[PDB]
């Protein structure tokens, strides 16, 4: 259920990035660099930023 | 705005007269009605 | 110009976050496309296509390679969605050959099974006259084998029949002009037949979206050609009164003439031309008319005459009235229709006339039957039957589709349904997809279109029967919640 | 697909810049740009800035300036097959909206690196070297010249 869900969504992307068309190679090019992006801003906002949306984060989970 | 003020005298003169030209510059862009379309004919 | 009734259209604005989406998309694929071509320059990758002899290596290169460029990075990768084979008669069931790529599209190699009975949404036959049993096939087979096939010279020269004759002098009934004159190509009635009408020192004025053949007949004419909005008779008049006025451009002097193109039924757009405006305009001004009437003279109109018969006008008002034989009657040709001594200078000062083989036989006695039926000279009950489905047809999918939440272009009446995509991707996901369900569209993508707009074409059709329209309609509703293609705002 | 399918204009690369989203496509793209500029943990935020402009600023030229011709097969026998895509916009129209929006923007982006750079003269310069390269070919007079023969052909 959630699989096909998740599945649904990543089809999604592929469609609106236009990743669809392109051949397995550069759909691994484009998520590596993606992935490497969200990671490293992840890294920059934990380091320098204050944790104040970690604190909002926690709150919704609570 | 004090302290926006405060930054631009901080600037040196050349900075601040560049910034104006430019300034005047796109007053100009904006105010440039005529739709000039780069053609020259004459006759034979 | 008035109208004897309402004239709905509907061309819905492309909502802010699909355009930036489609911005996304466009962009990845150019920065991918450069990334391509910088690998294979520096043959880092194999390159898989056809390279010049080696005895030419020291010539100018034939092509220029940027030109191409979408060629080789966006239209090759959806390559299958076009090109796709038939072993059959193009009716409303239709059989594919079916084919798969190894080298993603780069060569395409043929599997022995055939795809049966796929849905034709992509024909052109409006009112099912593209059958191999009926009247209209075993007259073609009787005239073939009389008069053989294809005539082996020009109508000026030896190669003018009695077939012609007829088919000319029925042409000029059914559309009630005086005289008519019939080619043996759609493409070649404008490409020459325009150039002989006008000539330098006059001028056209062309619809923006006119077709090919069109623009090339004005081209190859020396006239000065300007474009106006389409079906935007603001424009037309505002175009008007600065050539009246203002003269030649550099030596101002009063033109020649006038001449104004328009289309019946404009396909990929949808719409039908607003032809008392334009009668009106050519009236006040003093202008003549050119009338591509390919696309409506079998779809329009209660007995099938045309834009000129829905309106509800005069056919004497029309200075041109082209068409052609393909998309209706079910047979390649085409026509010009009007005064005689139009068509009387037409017959001495034609390209076509003088240069290029006529009609073949089995085709003009295809055209004559059906064109009989149509106008009801054989007596049965079809030929009304044809048309009166065809509008119900039309108007059940497109109220049927507009309510399921999708975007279309066009007015209520053309037969002609432009659905909208607005993605790269998306044309051959929708393609690769409907084909999956055993539908078959036609799928149109950026440099043909503007950038935002990308579409898939429905043509209906009088064969077309509720239980079919039913299931492509389930199909696309499906394919749509697949896919999101479900853009409007006003209703869903 | 082919030009002139589904309209009659001959080069579809003069109102690519006259859609819709497209102004706003773009300042995404460069606010994107300075996003993950900032995301680089080591720069401080000045050289940030004077990255944005001169990156921003080559890619601008690189693309308006420097690219000629169209990607693809055009039907009026390449009459643009030497032109630029800035000569190219609007087929020649001199002051268009386009234009003057493509034309203010990088003075205001160079207005904002030079308000966060705090008016270092090593940024002025660098700022002020790429804010003339882009500029400069933007103005009516140089339509069409190539200096020395470069780029010519
Ligand atoms: C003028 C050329 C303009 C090139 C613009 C390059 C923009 C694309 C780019 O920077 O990233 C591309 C590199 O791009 C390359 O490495 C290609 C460099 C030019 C190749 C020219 C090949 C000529 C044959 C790759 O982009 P990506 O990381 O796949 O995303």
């Amino acid at each position: 259920r959630a699989w096909k869900q998740m599945s649904w969504f990543y089809y999604q992307y592929l469609l609106v990035t236009a990743l669809y068309m392109l051949e397995p190679w550069e759909r691994t090019v484009f998520n590596s660099m993606l992935v490497s992006i969200v990671g490293m801003a992840l890294y920059t906002g934990y380091v320098f930023m204050p944790q104040h949306i970690m604190a909002i984060l926690h709150y919704f989970e609570i | 705005l004090v302290e926006m003020v405060q930054a631009l005298y901080e600037a040196p003169a050349y900075h601040l007269i560049l910034e104006g030209i430019l300034i005047l510059w796109i007053i100009r862009l904006l105010f440039s009605k005529t739709y000039k379309l780069q053609e020259r004919s004459d006759l034979t | 110009g008035l109208y004897k009734r309402p004239f709905n259209e509907a061309f819905e604005e492309t909502p802010m976050l699909v355009a930036v989406l489609t911005y996304v998309g466009y962009g990845v694929l150019t920065l991918f496309g450069y990334l391509r071509d910088f690998l294979r320059y520096w043959r880092i990758e194999k390159c898989h296509h056809a390279t010049e002899r080696e005895e030419q290596k020291d010539f100018v290169s034939l092509y220029q390679d940027f030109e191409n460029f979408y060629t080789r990075n966006l239209y090759m990768r959806i390559r299958d969605n076009w090109n796709r084979p038939i072993c059959s008669v193009p009716g409303a069931r239709v059989d594919i050959m079916e084919r798969q790529s190894h080298d993603y599209n780069w060569s395409f190699k043929y599997t022995g099974n055939i795809i049966k009975g796929v849905i034709n949404m992509g024909s052109y036959n409006y009112l099912g006259f593209a059958r191999n049993t009926g009247s209209c096939q075993e007259a073609a087979a009787k005239v073939l084998e009389e008069y053989g096939a294809g005539v082996c010279s020009t109508r000026q020269e030896i190669g003018n029949l009695d077939k012609h004759e007829e088919l000319e002098e029925l042409v000029a009934r059914f559309l009630g002009v005086e005289a008519a004159m019939a080619y043996g190509m759609g493409f070649a009635t404008n490409s020459m037949n325009i150039p002989a009408l006008v000539g330098k020192g006059c001028l056209i004025l062309s619809d923006e979206l006119n077709h090919a053949s069109l623009v090339l007949g004005a081209r190859l004419s020396g006239a000065t050609i300007r474009i106006f909005k389409h079906n935007n008779m603001q424009s037309l008049e505002k175009l008007l009164k600065d050539a009246i006025v203002y003269g030649q451009p550099r030596t101002r002097r009063p033109w020649k003439k006038i001449l104004i193109l328009v289309e019946g039924i404009y396909s990929m757009e949808g719409s039908i031309v607003r032809l008392p405006e334009v009668i009106a305009l050519k009236k006040k001004y003093k202008a003549y008319l050119y009338l591509d009437e390919a696309h409506s003279i079998g779809a329009l109109g209660p007995t099938g005459r045309g834009v000129v018969e829905y309106f509800g006008l005069d056919p004497e008002d029309v200075d041109v009235m082209m068409g052609t034989f393909t998309k209706s009657f079910g047979a390649s040709g085409g026509y010009i229709g009007g005064k005689k001594e139009l068509i009387d200078y037409l017959r001495t000062h034609s390209h076509s006339a003088v240069y290029a083989t006529s009609l073949s036989p089995p085709v003009v006695e295809q055209i004559i039957t059906s064109m009989k039926c149509i106008m009801g000279q054989d007596g049965t009950s079809l030929g009304k039957e044809c048309v009166q489905q065809l509008a119900e047809n039309t108007r059940y999918f497109r109220r049927r589709l507009k309510e399921m939440g999708f975007i279309i272009y066009g007015n209520e009446d053309s037969p002609v349904v432009p659905l909208m995509l607005y993605m790269p991707a998306k044309i051959g996901a929708f393609g690769r997809e409907m084909l999956k369900r055993n539908i078959g569209v036609v799928v149109v993508g950026f440099p043909a279109t503007p950038i935002i707009e990308s579409r898939a074409r429905f043509c209906l059709s009088a064969a077309h029967t509720k239980e079919i329209l039913d299931t492509a309609l389930k199909e696309i509703d499906e394919v749509g919640d697949l896919l999101q293609l479900k853009y409007s705002r006003h209703r869903l | 697909m082919n030009v002139g399918t589904a309209h009659s204009e001959v080069n579809p690369n003069t109102r690519v810049m006259n859609s819709r989203g497209i102004w706003l496509s773009y300042v995404l793209a460069i606010g994107l740009l300075h996003i993950v500029l900032l995301s680089i943990p080591f720069v401080s935020v000045p050289v940030v800035w004077t990255l944005t402009n001169l990156i921003h600023n080559m890619g601008m030229y690189i693309f308006l300036h420097t690219v000629k011709g169209t990607p693809f097969e055009t039907p009026d026998q390449g009459k643009a097959r030497l032109l630029t895509h800035w000569e190219q916009m609007d087929y020649g129209v001199q002051f268009t909206a386009s234009r003057k929006f493509l034309t203010i923007t990088p003075i205001v982006l160079y207005f904002l690196t030079s308000f966060y750079t705090k008016y270092d003269q090593i940024h002025f310069v660098l700022n002020t070297v790429s804010l003339m390269s882009v500029l400069i070919p933007k103005l009516p007079q140089l339509h069409g010249v190539r200096i020395f023969g470069i780029n010519k052909y």
